[PDB]
């Protein structure tokens, strides 16, 4: 009988041997989670124009968050954006005048939501 | 004024990258590291700083 | 009769994404599993792995192991555990011997 | 095989002038237009580094300290300079870290060796001498690499040991200045990380003798050490360090620095 024992050493180096990383496919222009190589956040990635120095990984702008990555199979930079959020508000004359309302996204485009694309929001309801 | 208001904003985004004295300022590492016993107190002392 | 702001509009993601590099220079245990060779029970041979990436599952998976057996790590869990370096030890010993 | 070489010169070596020279990126990440401040061990401006010869008769090699981390630079012309040996006490007793550039490729080792008290290489004129170490038992390590490689050619190099990384950075010049460092800016690249994990307190660098006794070629290194300092660094639209600015070097500088601009009112 052939016998081939392992024997695992972790000692205080720098960790070297162990398992392959699984990577998923690369969807743009949606609001997915992401993990690239650890780095891990929330948004939409989209074409960049950005270009990076070859021995750079990621981008920060002025307030120290991350707004590019680059992709680590193929060497393309993407940009990061947040997925949308806001505030809705009613619109009503009085109960005691009518029933009738209309609704306003802040700062939302109206496609993702009588609809009246404003500059303060999606209005929806009004003529 | 423009400038007064800008730098208040600034200061404030920037705050959120402290640790107050827990183990790390990202709320995601904490809780994929640690278990709700202890995560819980962590994330308390990020909220009493936020 | 105004406006009233009365709720908060947050859109959920949609799916899940993990990316890394491709994976390269995988530790070669054909070296040692298909040696045409073997060393004896009391001058064992050993030989060091480091600097590469190792697959279990592959090594898992073949039906051609009568005994793959330990206690104190799952062997689906050796996937992920990431150690300093590996020792392999082989020879051959009789049918009854390897318990 | 050792071999003693007895034909110095005894002189002191020189000292000169950094000017604004050591600056790497501290860092992976791309910033625009922006000016940043960051906490590291740099080269502090206007500091004094030694200067080595190699003239003929000089042939410079001493055992240095490594310190926190260590600048290295090399105006060079028809390629003398070649490698370096790093470790703590450089013989067969612990771990020792070898970096070599022979006539082909670039070979890193870590192991055991038992160097001579005076390794060398030696050029005939094609390369057929190489007498560094006499064993090396325990090789933990290798990776072989691509080569890194009037006076012509200034040759820029980093080296720094944390958490068992041994990070090296490095950039190439072309000059045209005789005998001094030139003045300038110009920021160094990160070429390498190693996970050797090993104790570094002292360092050799390694010549190429000329047989046609034996010559030292034409050559000249300088030696700085790193502190622990801030500096405010300026990257341009492309990604690019192109200044920086000393937190410590004088008021106006502080003021720079607190004020996080390069023009003051
Ligand atoms: C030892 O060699 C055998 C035969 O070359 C390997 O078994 C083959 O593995 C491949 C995997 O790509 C299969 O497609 C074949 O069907 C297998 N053939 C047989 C006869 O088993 C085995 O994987 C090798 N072991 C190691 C550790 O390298």
């Amino acid at each position: 009988y052939r016998v081939v024992v392992l024997s695992f050493e972790l000692l205080h180096a720098p960790a070297t041997v162990c398992g392959p990383k699984k990577s998923t496919n690369l969807v743009k222009n949606k609001c997915v989670n992401f993990n690239f190589n650890g780095l891990t956040g929330t948004g939409v990635l989209t074409e960049s124009n950005k270009k990076f120095l070859p021995f750079q990984q990621f981008g920060r702008d002025i307030a120290d968050t991350t707004d590019a990555v680059r992709d680590p199979q193929t060497l393309e930079i993407l940009d990061i954006t947040p997925c949308s959020f806001g505030g809705v508000s009613v619109i009503t004359p009085g109960t005691n005048t009518s029933n009738q309302v209309a609704v306003l996204y802040q700062d939302v485009n109206c496609t993702e939501v009588n609809v009246f694309q404003t500059r303060a929001g999606c209005l929806i309801g009004a003529e | 004024v423009v400038n007064q208001n800008a730098q208040a904003l600034n200061t404030l985004v920037k705050q959120l990258s402290s640790n107050f004295g827990a183990i790390s300022s990202v709320l995601n590492d904490i809780l994929s590291r640690l278990d709700p016993p202890e995560a819980e107190v962590q994330i308390d002392r990020l909220i009493t700083g936020r | 009769k105004g406006i009233y702001q009365t709720s908060n509009f947050r859109v959920q993601p949609t799916e899940s994404i993990v990316r890394f590099p491709n994976i390269t220079n995988l530790c070669p245990f054909g070296e040692v599993f298909n040696a045409t060779r073997f060393a004896s029970v009391y001058a064992w041979n050993r030989k060091r792995i480091s600097n590469c990436v190792a697959d279990y599952s592959v090594l898992y998976n073949s039906a051609s192991f009568s005994t793959f057996k330990c206690y104190g790590v799952s062997p689906t869990k050796l996937n992920d555990l990431c150690f300093t370096n590996v020792y392999a030890d082989s020879f051959v010993i009789r049918g009854d011997e390897v318990r | 095989q050792c071999v003693n070489l007895t034909t110095r010169t005894q002189l002191p070596p020189a000292y000169t002038n950094s000017f604004t020279r050591g600056v790497y990126y501290p860092d992976k990440v791309f910033r625009s237009s922006v000016l940043h401040s960051t906490q590291d061990l740099f080269l502090p401006f206007f500091s004094n580094v030694t200067w080595f010869h190699a003239i003929h008769k000089r042939f410079d090699n001493p055992v240095l300290p490594f310190n926190d981390g260590v600048y290295f630079a090399s105006t060079e012309k028809s390629n003398i300079i070649r490698g370096w040996i790093f470790g703590t006490t450089l013989d067969s007793k612990t771990q020792s870290l070898l970096i070599v550039n022979n006539a082909t490729n670039v070979v890193i080792k870590v192991c055991e060796f038992q160097f001579c008290n005076d390794p060398f290489l030696g050029v005939y004129y094609m390369e057929s001498e190489f007498r560094v170490y006499s064993s090396a038992n325990n090789c933990t390590f290798e990776y072989v690499s691509q080569p890194f490689l009037n006076f012509k050619n200034l040759r820029e190099f980093v080296f720094k040991n944390i958490d068992g990384y041994f990070k090296i950075y490095s950039k190439h010049t072309p000059i045209n200045l005789v005998r001094d460092l030139p003045q300038g800016f110009s920021a160094l690249e990160p070429l390498v990380d190693l996970p050797i994990g090993i104790n570094i307190t002292r360092f050799q660098t390694l010549l190429a003798l000329h047989r046609s006794g034996w010559t030292a070629g034409a050559a000249a290194y300088y030696v700085g050490y790193l502190q622990p300092r801030t500096f405010l660094l300026k990257y341009n639209e492309n990604g690019t360090i192109t200044d920086a600015v000393d937190c410590a070097l004088d008021p106006l500088s502080e003021t720079k620095c607190t004020l996080k601009s390069f023009t003051v009112e």
